[PDB]
C-alpha cells in the first residue's frame, strides 16, 4: 500500500459558466439606443467576432468571439463601461439556438441539458489567438501565418495588412466625423 | 478611441518638439503624450493611479466565477533561507479555509434573460 | 548528449557479456513538430492518501 | 533657489558630516554627447573643482565613462547635478550655455551603475532586469532643484560598498560595449530575415503541409460553429 | 599527417562549414557540423591535439553565441571541458550560461549544482551558492529536483540539524509539483521525534506556549503530553497541506496541464495556438498573484518556447511599465527582445516611445542613425512600410526639436525640411512599387496655415499635377486630400476658398478619370459643399 | 589561429568594414582561409540583390 495516490474529482456538470470552450459574452443592461453596428464597434478591437445580435426589446445582446482569450479580455476590460449612458454588466452566456432550446426546455421543464461548444481541433500552428486582420510570406514564426476573415473564410495574412489597417482607420476618422457612421 | 489615440500620437510626433513635450510632462499623473497613447491602446478604463478582497484577485484564474481562495497570512516564501536561519520561524496564520468548497457564480444570464 | 546518461562526457567512460538506446547522432530535424500527437500529458501531481478526503470535491471547469 | 552652489552649501550645513568619504565606493555613469567641444568645456569647468583624483573619464574608441572612485557624499550630489543638468540642457535650452546654473522647469533624469556587491539595508529606484550582468542600475526621476540633492543624500547615506575589484572598470567597459554591439548587430539582421540567412527553401518544403492541414481544420471549425449557431 | 590536418584537409569539413556560414540561423547545419567535429576526434582525452581541442571549443562557443537559449549545449560544453581536465573554464561556461538566461533557468541551475557539489568542497561557499540559486529559481513549478538536492546536501553535511528544519519549513509553503514528497518527509520527521525539548527545533518556545498551548518544560508524565503535541502539530500540517493542495491542484488543472513544450527548439519552429493561449492566461494569473520573483521566473520560463514571437516580450514590457513602474526595466527588456524577435516592428515602435518617455534622446538619435544605416541610408525605399513610418515620425520629432522653425507663428516644419522632404518625395516617386502613398499624402496635408499650405501645395500637389502621374491623378483620395488641404486653411475666406476649389481644382482633373474619382469627390461634396454638388454633377456628365 | 578565420555574414552583407576578424566574437562563424573566396562567391547573388 502506497501513500501517494493520483487525485480524482467530480465534474461540475457543464453549464455555461464552467465550460472552458465557451466564447460568447452576454452583455446586459443595454440602453436600447445602441444598435448592432455600434455594439460591434464597441466590441471589435478585443478580437474577431463571429456574430453580434440584440434581441428586440430584451435590453441585452450577445457577442460570439472566436478565441476564449478574446472573450476573457473583453470581459476583463469592458465591465461597467457605460454604453448609451447606461452601465453594462458582462457575463458568460449561450448562443441563439441554444437559448431557444433552453427556453423551450424550461417551459417544458423536461431535461435542461446543455452541449459543449465545439473546439478548434488541436494542434493548430498558423494561428495566434487575439489577433486582428482586415484585408510573399515565408511562414516564419514571427509573423501571423493564418487568420480569420472579418465578416467567413480563412486568409493568409500578408505584410500589407498594417498599411490597410491605418488606411481604413484614417478613412473612418475622416468620414465618421462628418457623420456617415456612429461607429 | 483607438483611432483618436493613434492619429493624435502621429500628429503630436510630427508637429511638436522636445521642449513642448518636456513642458507637457507631469509626473504626478504619469501622463506622457508619447507613451500614454500606446499604453491606453485597448484598455478603456486604464488609470495611472489589501489585494485579496478585490474582484481581480477573487477570480484570477477563471473569469466569471468568483471564489475565495485559501492563503497563508504570513507567507515566508518571499524570504530567502539565508535570512530565514536568523530566528525560529513562526507558525502559519490562515485565511479562507472554510470556503474551499463553496464557490459562487453571478448567473446574470439566467437571472436577467431566462427569468427576465 | 545530457539526459541519456550513457553518452555523457563525465561518467560515460564506464558505460563506453551483458534496449533501443538513444544515439548521440540525433539531429533536431527529426520530429520537427513535437505536438503531432507524439507526446502525452504531464502526470497529475501526487497527493497523500491518508489525506485524500481533503481534496476539493468538484473541479472548476468541465474537462472531457 | 535653482543654484547648485547655494544648494551645496545648504546640504553641507545640515547633512551630518557629509564630507566624509565612503570606504571603497564606486559609481559609474556612462553618457553620450552629440557635440564634443562644449562637453569638453563643461568637463574642464568640472575638473577645475572636482580634482583629477576623484573623477576620471575614459573616452571609448562617442561614449564618455564618467567614473567616481572613493567619492564624498557632498561631492556626489554636485557632480551628478552638474552632469545631468548639462546633459538635459543640451536639448532643452541650447541657447543659455550656462553650466553651473540650472534653469527652472528642468527635471533631472538619468541613470548610474553601481557594483553588484552592495546592500540596500522614494525618488531613486533600483531597476529590475538589468542587461549588464555584474552591475546594478538605478534611475532618477521627478527632480526639481533641491529634491534631487535631498534624495541623493538620503540614499547614499544608507547604502554601503565592499571590497571592489582592482579592474572592475575595464570589465564594465567591455560588457557595455559587448551588449551594445549585440544590439547593433540585431538591428543589422533586420533586412536579411527572408531567405537571406535562414534556409527558407527547405524550411518551406517542411512547413507547407502543416499549414495546409491547419487551414483545413480552421475552415471545418468555422463550418461546425456556424451549424452549431444557426437554428436552420 | 596529423589528425587535425587530416580533418582540415577533408572535403566534408568545407561543405559543412559553408552550409553553417551560409545559413547561420538554421541550427540543423550547426548541430550537424558540431557532431562531425566531435566525432572526428575518436578519443577525447588530455593528450589529443591541442589545435583540435581549440577548434572544438571555438565551434561550441560560436554556436552558443548564435543561439543563446540552448540549455543542453551549455551543459554539454561544460561537461566536455570538465572531461578535458580543467574545471575553472567549466565554471566559467556554466556562469556564462546562467547569465544568458538572466539567472533563471532550472535545468542549468540543477546541472550546475550537481556538478558543484563534487568540486567546490567548501561548506560556506557551496551553501552560499545554494542560497543564491534558490532566490532565483526556487519558486519554479517543477523545482522538486533543486529542493531535493538542497535537502540531501543539508542532511549529508550539517550536523546541528536545525538548518534542515529551517529549510523544510520554507519548502512546505511553496506550491511545487511534488509538494507531497516534502509533506511526507515532514510528517515522518515529526513522527520520529522522541522528547519534548526537540519541539524547540520546530518553532519558538513562546510561540508554542501561546498558539498551540504546548509547554516544552512540562515536567511530569511526558508520554501522553508529547502525543498531544504531535497531534496538534499534525493538525497544523494538515491545514498547511490543505492550502498548498488547493493552490497546486488549481494551477495544474487550469494551466500546467495544457502546456506540452518547455524547451527552446530553434528559430524555425512553430508553437501551437492552444499553447500560446494558455501561456498568456498563465502569465496573467501569475501577474495577478503579485509575487515579483515568481512573476519574473514565469516570464523567463515562458520565453523559452515562444521567444521569437514577440508577444511575450511586449507583455513583459507592458507589465514592467504599468504594474511595477520601471521604465528602465522596460527599456532593457525591449532592447533584449530586439535581438530575439523576428518581427521587430512593434518592439521597435514601443522601444521608440519608451525611450522618448525616459528623456534619453541621445540614445533615440543613435537608434535612428542605426536603423537608417542598416538600409544603407535608403530607408525611404524599404518594402515594409511600418519601419519607415515609425522612423519618419520620430526623426521628424527630433528634427523639430533640433532645428528652429523656418515658418511663421512657430509652425514647426515637420515634413517640410529638406532632409525629410527629400526622402518623402523619393518614396512618392516610385508610385506603384510601395504601399504607403495615400498615408504619406494624407499625413502631409495637415498644416493649416497660409505660408505652410502655400509651400505644401506648390511643392507637392502642383508638381504632381504638372508631371501628370496617372496613378495619383486617377486616385480620388488624392483629390480629396488636395481639396481638404485647401478648404481647412485658416487664412482664406470662405468665398475665396470655394471660388478657388470650384474654378481651379476640379477643372484640372481629366474627365476620363470620372468613374474612379467620383466616389471620394462626391463624399467630400456631400460633407462640406452641398450647394456646389449640382455644379460638380453637371460638370461631370 | 591556424587555417581557421572567423567571418560574419550579417556584418558582411551590411557592407561594413569588420566583417572578418581573428577574434571569436558574437555572431562569427568559423571558415577556412583557403575557402574564403568561395564563401564570398556563395553570398554573391544575395548581395547583388541587395545592391539592386
Amino acid at each position: 500500500m502506497s501513500q501517494f495516490i493520483y487525485p480524482v474529482q467530480q465534474q461540475p456538470s457543464l453549464n455555461h459558466f464552467t465550460d472552458p470552450n465557451n466564447t460568447t459574452v452576454f452583455i446586459g443592461g443595454l440602453s436600447s439606443l445602441v444598435t448592432e453596428d455600434e455594439l460591434r464597434a464597441y466590441f471589435q478591437p478585443f478580437g474577431t467576432i463571429v456574430y453580434v445580435k440584440i434581441p428586440v426589446g430584451k435590453c441585452c445582446g450577445f457577442v460570439q468571439y472566436v478565441d476564449r482569450l478574446s472573450a476573457e479580455a473583453a470581459i476583463a476590460g469592458m465591465q461597467g463601461f457605460p454604453i448609451a449612458n447606461s452601465r453594462v454588466r458582462l457575463s458568460w452566456g449561450r448562443s441563439a439556438k441554444q437559448t431557444a432550446l433552453l427556453q423551450q426546455a424550461m417551459l417544458s421543464n423536461s431535461l435542461q441539458v446543455q452541449q459543449q461548444q465545439p473546439g478548434l481541433q488541436q494542434p493548430n500552428y498558423g494561428y495566434i489567438p487575439s489577433s486582428t486582420c482586415e484585408a510573399s510570406s515565408t511562414m516564419l514564426p514571427g509573423c501571423q501565418i493564418l487568420n480569420y476573415s472579418n465578416p467567413q473564410q480563412v486568409i493568409m495574412q500578408g505584410s500589407e495588412a498594417v498599411v490597410n489597417s491605418t488606411n481604413a482607420m484614417l478613412n473612418r476618422l475622416e468620414q465618421g466625423s462628418n457623420g456617415f457612421m456612429f461607429a | 478611441m483607438n483611432d483618436i489615440l493613434t492619429d493624435y500620437k502621429t500628429f503630436y510626433l510630427t508637429h511638436s518638439n522636445i521642449v513642448t513635450y518636456e513642458s507637457s510632462i507631469i509626473d504626478s499623473n504619469t501622463f506622457d503624450p508619447i507613451l500614454y497613447p500606446e499604453l491606453k491602446m485597448s484598455n478603456p478604463k486604464y488609470d495611472p493611479v489589501d489585494w485579496h478582497k478585490k474582484t481581480e484577485w477573487k477570480e484570477a484564474g477563471h473569469i466569471g466565477i468568483t471564489t475565495e481562495r485559501p492563503q497563508i497570512s504570513n507567507s515566508i516564501i518571499e524570504c530567502n533561507s539565508g535570512t530565514l536561519i536568523q530566528k525560529p520561524i513562526s507558525l502559519p496564520n490562515f485565511r479562507n479555509l472554510e470556503k474551499i468548497n463553496q464557490v459562487k457564480i453571478n448567473d446574470l444570464y439566467t437571472e436577467e434573460f431566462l427569468k427576465e | 548528449k545530457v539526459f541519456v546518461d550513457a553518452n555523457r562526457f563525465d561518467i560515460g567512460d564506464l558505460v563506453k557479456r551483458a534496449q533501443t538506446s538513444r544515439s548521440r547522432d540525433e539531429t533536431c530535424e527529426s520530429n520537427p513538430f513535437p505536438r503531432l500527437n507524439n507526446p502525452k500529458k504531464l502526470e497529475p501531481p501526487k497527493i497523500l492518501s491518508q489525506w485524500s478526503n481533503t481534496i476539493p470535491k468538484t473541479s472548476i471547469f468541465y474537462s472531457v | 533657489s535653482f543654484d547648485i552652489w547655494k544648494n551645496l552649501d545648504r546640504i553641507r550645513s545640515t547633512k551630518k558630516n557629509a564630507g566624509q568619504f565612503i570606504k571603497g565606493s564606486l559609481l559609474i555613469l556612462p553618457m553620450r554627447t552629440e557635440d564634443k567641444q562644449q562637453f569638453d568645456e563643461c568637463m574642464d569647468e568640472l575638473h577645475k573643482y572636482i580634482s583629477k583624483d576623484i573623477l576620471r573619464c575614459y573616452p571609448q574608441k562617442m561614449l564618455f565613462y564618467i567614473v567616481l572612485k572613493d567619492f564624498n557624499i557632498l561631492d556626489s550630489c554636485f557632480v551628478l547635478s552638474v552632469l545631468l543638468a548639462f546633459q538635459k540642457r543640451l536639448w532643452m535650452a541650447p541657447s543659455e550655455k550656462s553650466y553651473f546654473r540650472v534653469p527652472k522647469n528642468i527635471n533631472l533624469t538619468g541613470s548610474f551603475y553601481l557594483p553588484k556587491n552592495i546592500e540596500t539595508g522614494s525618488s531613486i529606484v533600483e531597476v529590475g532586469f538589468n542587461v549588464v550582468p555584474d552591475f546594478q542600475q538605478f534611475q532618477v526621476k521627478a527632480c526639481h532643484v533641491s529634491k534631487f540633492m535631498n534624495e541623493l543624500s538620503n540614499f547614499f547615506s544608507q547604502v554601503e560598498f565592499g571590497k571592489c575589484e582592482a579592474n572592475v572598470i575595464n570589465y564594465f567597459k567591455r560588457e557595455y560595449n559587448r551588449t551594445y554591439s549585440q544590439i547593433s548587430l540585431a538591428l543589422y539582421e533586420l533586412p536579411l530575415i527572408g531567405d537571406g540567412l535562414f534556409d527558407i527553401k527547405s524550411y518551406i518544403s517542411k512547413t507547407r503541409p502543416i499549414i495546409e492541414t491547419s487551414k483545413a481544420q480552421m475552415i471545418k471549425h468555422i463550418s461546425e460553429m456556424k451549424a452549431y449557431n444557426e437554428i436552420s | 599527417m596529423d589528425k587535425y590536418t587530416a580533418l582540415i584537409h577533408d572535403e566534408n569539413f568545407s561543405t559543412l562549414t559553408l552550409n553553417v556560414s551560409r545559413y547561420p540561423k538554421s541550427l540543423a547545419y550547426w548541430e550537424k557540423l558540431l557532431n562531425y567535429i566531435v566525432k572526428a576526434s575518436a578519443p577525447i582525452c588530455k593528450s589529443t591535439e591541442p589545435q583540435l581541442l581549440k577548434l572544438i571549443r571555438c565551434t561550441y562557443s560560436s554556436m552558443l553565441n548564435e543561439f543563446p537559449y540552448l540549455e543542453n549545449y551549455y551543459i554539454d560544453f561544460a561537461l566536455l571541458e570538465y572531461k578535458l581536465g580543467n574545471v575553472s573554464m567549466s565554471h566559467k561556461i556554466f556562469q556564462r550560461g546562467l547569465q544568458a538566461f538572466n539567472q533563471r533557468s532550472l535545468l542549468l541551475w540543477t546541472s550546475y549544482l550537481k556538478f558543484c557539489n563534487n568540486v567546490i568542497s567548501h561548506q560556506k561557499q557551496l551553501f552560499k551558492k545554494y542560497e543564491t540559486a534558490e532566490e532565483y529559481v526556487g519558486l519554479h513549478f517543477f523545482s522538486g529536483e533543486f529542493w531535493d538536492l538542497y535537502l540531501e546536501q543539508i542532511s549529508s553535511r550539517c550536523t546541528s540539524s536545525k538548518k534542515y528544519w529551517n529549510v523544510l519549513r520554507k519548502i512546505l509553503e511553496i506550491p511545487l509539483h511534488s509538494f507531497s514528497k516534502f509533506y511526507a518527509l515532514w510528517l515522518q520527521r515529526i513522527d520520529d521525534i522522541m522528547d519534548l525539548k526537540q519541539l524547540s527545533q520546530l518553532t519558538s518556545k513562546d510561540e508554542l506556549l501561546k498558539k498551540l498551548k504546548i509547554d516544552i518544560n512540562y515536567s511530569g508524565r511526558k508520554g501522553p503530553y508529547l502525543q498531544d503535541a504531535k497531534k496538534k502539530l499534525k493538525k497544523i500540517t494538515k491545514e498547511m497541506y490543505m492550502v498548498v493542495q488547493y493552490q497546486v491542484l488549481e494551477i495544474y488543472s487550469i494551466f500546467e496541464s495544457k502546456i506540452y513544450i518547455n524547451y527552446y527548439t530553434s528559430p524555425e519552429t512553430l508553437v501551437s495556438s492552444d499553447e500560446i493561449e494558455t501561456w498568456i492566461k498563465y502569465l496573467d494569473y501569475t501577474i495577478t498573484l503579485q509575487t515579483d520573483s515568481l512573476t519574473h521566473l514565469n516570464f523567463q520560463r515562458a520565453l523559452l518556447p515562444l521567444a521569437h514571437y514577440d508577444l511575450v516580450w511586449i507583455k513583459y514590457s507592458k507589465w514592467l511599465i504599468n504594474s511595477k513602474n520601471d521604465l528602465l526595466g522596460a527599456k532593457n527588456v525591449l532592447l533584449m527582445g530586439l535581438k530575439f524577435s523576428l518581427k521587430k516592428t512593434e518592439i521597435i515602435k514601443l522601444l521608440y516611445s519608451v525611450i522618448c518617455k525616459l528623456n534619453e534622446y541621445v540614445l533615440l538619435r543613435n537608434l535612428l542613425e542605426k536603423i537608417e544605416s542598416s538600409y544603407s541610408d535608403n530607408v525611404e525605399n524599404v518594402d515594409d512600410f511600418e519601419i519607415f513610418w515609425d522612423y519618419l515620425q520620430f526623426k521628424t520629432f527630433c528634427q523639430n526639436s533640433l532645428y528652429s522653425s523656418r515658418y511663421s507663428d512657430s509652425q514647426s516644419n515637420g515634413l517640410l525640411n529638406k532632409e525629410l522632404f527629400d526622402k518623402v518625395w523619393k518614396r512618392l516617386s516610385c508610385k506603384e512599387k510601395k504601399s504607403g502613398q495615400e498615408i504619406l499624402l494624407n499625413n502631409l496635408v495637415q498644416f493649416y496655415s497660409k505660408d505652410t499650405v502655400e509651400f505644401v501645395e506648390k511643392n507637392i500637389f502642383q508638381k504632381i499635377i504638372e508631371f501628370g502621374w496617372e496613378y495619383y491623378l486617377q486616385n480620388g483620395m488624392f483629390w480629396n486630400c488636395y481639396c481638404r488641404l485647401i478648404y481647412f486653411d485658416t487664412s482664406r475666406s470662405y468665398l475665396d476658398k470655394r471660388q478657388y476649389i470650384v474654378r481651379k481644382i476640379w477643372p484640372q482633373i481629366d474627365k476620363k478619370f470620372a468613374q474612379s474619382v467620383l466616389p471620394s469627390l462626391t463624399e467630400f461634396c456631400e460633407s462640406y459643399f452641398p450647394e456646389e454638388m449640382d455644379t460638380l454633377e453637371e460638370m461631370f456628365t | 589561429m591556424r587555417d581557421i578565420v572567423f567571418v560574419s555574414p550579417q556584418l558582411y552583407l551590411s557592407s561594413q568594414e569588420g566583417w572578418k576578424s581573428d577574434s571569436a566574437k558574437s555572431g562569427f562563424i568559423p571558415i577556412l582561409k583557403n575557402d574564403l573566396q568561395r564563401f564570398q562567391d556563395s553570398l554573391k547573388h544575395i548581395v547583388d540583390a541587395r545592391n539592386s
